[PDB]
């Protein structure tokens, strides 16, 4: 039994526990069980993996999982999503720096605790449902089958405190005929470290994250698959997940209610530039283990299906040009309690009731 | 004219469970939102649960939240009521109902079954 605990502004206290065994019983397969829990999510999985599906090193992996997501505890407009499902994945090493993945998946989603609101109800209508704008207690359940694909490039010089190279991760998903939902979703993440000096003590880091998904035919992508932005890992200085569209609630039993409750969206773009330098005023020998950075972060999340014509007087959440921006300082080092990172950032471009969070940290 | 026939009602002990079924005649079952209602002796009929044409959307009365579940099988032209953790207050005749409209089927319907009786003893 391997345990772990962490603490941060993004998810509060995180617990992790798991067991793993390669070459179980001399069969050649690895078997694992692991779980994680934080302020808004409980996740558990069982895994079986053959690292030599072919002699060449193609791996075949299987996953059985359960997940419990509480949207309001993740700083979104409220809902509960209890899910479970399976995945079978083929993994291809291309060379030492590149890997490819292709897999098939099943997922069951059970949605509840949804208050009537424009974007969610719009998705339900696209699914052929006719919920009333005063329905407080509906549940929605779906069974989806997917094709999943991925590509990872990693040529960073080292895992901890990188100074040179790039990492790129592309991940995509599309539903298979027979699913309830019909949609696709693609994500791209990049990070590139460019050292200035031969010593690699001064480094420029550029990061990007892109995301796009949409429904097929008349259907929309499910809102419980939306992208988010804001927080320690995307746009610092903003509360986790606050960036982008906000829920518009229907009157109880009048007019609509604007809120500041983030709902995410089906399109997202985030970029960051930061200047990694030696740490001033520090004692000698601490310097190599303590990394200071000055950053400029920026990001947007938007809703390509927002019908601006129907909601006159409300913000146009389909507009992709409301780019949030912040600047600030970060410090990172290894402590007795594990990896330590914190930042002070000031948002200087905000929109649509985004919530600020200047001081953000993570331990573990 | 579509007919609805409920079955599954019986005598059950408090804490036990039961599954009701409602079978529909004809080939138009998927055209209808479906509902379960119940009527205790001396009282008016009352809403219990409903389910959309597709089977994906459901809702439940407050008195059965967390205990009852509604589902349907459009291939078998059947809607089900799964009743767990039963109490003596659940004793009643249970009726199946069908209506073209989701919002209406919470209070009434175009088509009604003849009911199936459930008795929960303490
Ligand atoms: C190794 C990381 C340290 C593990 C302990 C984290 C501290 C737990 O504090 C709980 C604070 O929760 C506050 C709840 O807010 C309401
Ligand atoms: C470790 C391999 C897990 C089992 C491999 C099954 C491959 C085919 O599964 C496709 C899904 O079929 C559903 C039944």
């Amino acid at each position: 039994f391997n345990f772990g605990i962490g603490y941060g502004t993004e998810s509060g206290v995180s617990f992790q526990a798991g067991v793993q065994q390669d070459n179980w019983l001399g069969t050649g397969y690895a078997v694992g069980i692991n779980g994680t829990k934080n302020d808004y999510q409980t996740y558990a999985e069982l895994s079986v993996t053959n690292p030599y599906f072919t002699v060449d090193g193609v791996s075949l992996g299987g996953r059985l999982f359960y997940n419990d997501f509480q949207a309001d505890d993740a700083d979104l407009s409220d809902y509960t999503n209890k899910s479970y499902g399976t995945d079978v994945t083929l993994g291809f090493p291309i060379n030492e720096y590149n890997s490819l993945r292709a897999g098939l998946g099943y997922v069951h989603n059970s949605l509840s605790n949804m208050q009537p609101q424009v974007a969610m109800w719009r998705y339900l209508y696209s699914m052929g449902e006719h919920p009333s704008t005063s329905d407080q207690d509906n549940s929605f359940k779906t069974d989806d089958f997917t094709f999943n694909y991925g590509w990872t490039y990693n040529k960073l010089d080292r895992g901890y405190f990188p100074t040179d190279g790039s990492r790129v991760n592309l991940t995509g998903k599309v539903t298979i005929p027979g699913s309830d939902n019909e949609y696709y979703k693609v994500t791209l993440d990049t990070a590139t470290y460019v050292p200035i000096d031969d010593d690699h003590k001064w480094v420029v880091l550029g990061r990007t994250r892109w995301g796009y998904g949409d429904g097929l035919g008349g259907k929309e992508m499910p809102f419980y698959e939306n992208f988010y932005a804001g927080g320690s890992s995307t746009v610092r200085g903003f509360q986790s997940n606050t960036i982008g569209p906000k829920a518009v609630y229907f009157p109880h039993q009048k007019d609509l209610s604007k809120s500041d409750d983030a709902v995410g969206g089906n399109a997202m773009a985030v970029a960051s530039l930061e200047f990694i330098t030696p740490t001033p005023f520090i004692s000698d020998k601490y310097a190599n283990s303590v990394r200071t950075s000055f950053f400029w972060d920026m990001g947007t999340v938007w809703d390509t299906n927002w019908d601006s014509s129907q909601y006159s007087g409300y913000p146009d959440y389909s507009d992709p040009s409301n780019i949030r921006m912040s600047a600030g300082i970060a410090l990172q080092w290894m402590s007795p309690l594990g990896p330590l990172v914190f930042s002070y950032a000031q948002p200087f471009k905000k929109y649509d009731g985004d919530k600020a969070e200047q001081f953000q940290f993570n331990i573990g | 004219q579509m007919q609805l026939v409920e079955s599954g009602g019986g005598l059950v002990q408090a804490g036990g469970s039961l599954t009701l079924s409602c079978a529909a005649s004809g080939r138009t079952f998927s055209d209808y939102d479906m509902g379960w209602f119940r009527q205790a002796p001396g009282k008016a009929r009352e809403f219990v649960a409903r389910i959309s044409r597709s089977g994906r959307m459901t809702s439940l009365a407050d008195s059965v939240k967390g205990r009852f579940t509604i589902s349907r099988d459009n291939g078998k032209r059947t809607v089900y009521l799964q009743m767990n953790s039963l109490k003596p207050e659940d004793t009643a005749v249970y009726y199946c109902a069908a209506d073209p409209q989701w919002s209406r089927v919470r209070s009434g319907a175009d088509y009604w079954g003849q009911g199936t009786r459930v008795t929960v003893s303490a």
